[PDB]
């Protein structure tokens, strides 16, 4: 569970 | 086996979740599920 903030470069 | 442009990362959650770098989005489910 709980979706993680994606930036990812 | 996944969409082209996600990768699989595998968390500490037990769980492997799919991250597409070109449009900056993660997913729980299999993004060929959900497009």
């Amino acid at each position: 569970t709980a979706p993680p903030e994606y930036m990812e470069a | 086996f996944l969409p082209k442009g996600w990768e699989v990362r595998h968390a500490p959650n037990g769980r492997p979740f799919f991250i597409d770098h070109n449009t900056k989005t993660t997913t729980w489910e299999d993004p060929r599920l959900k497009i």
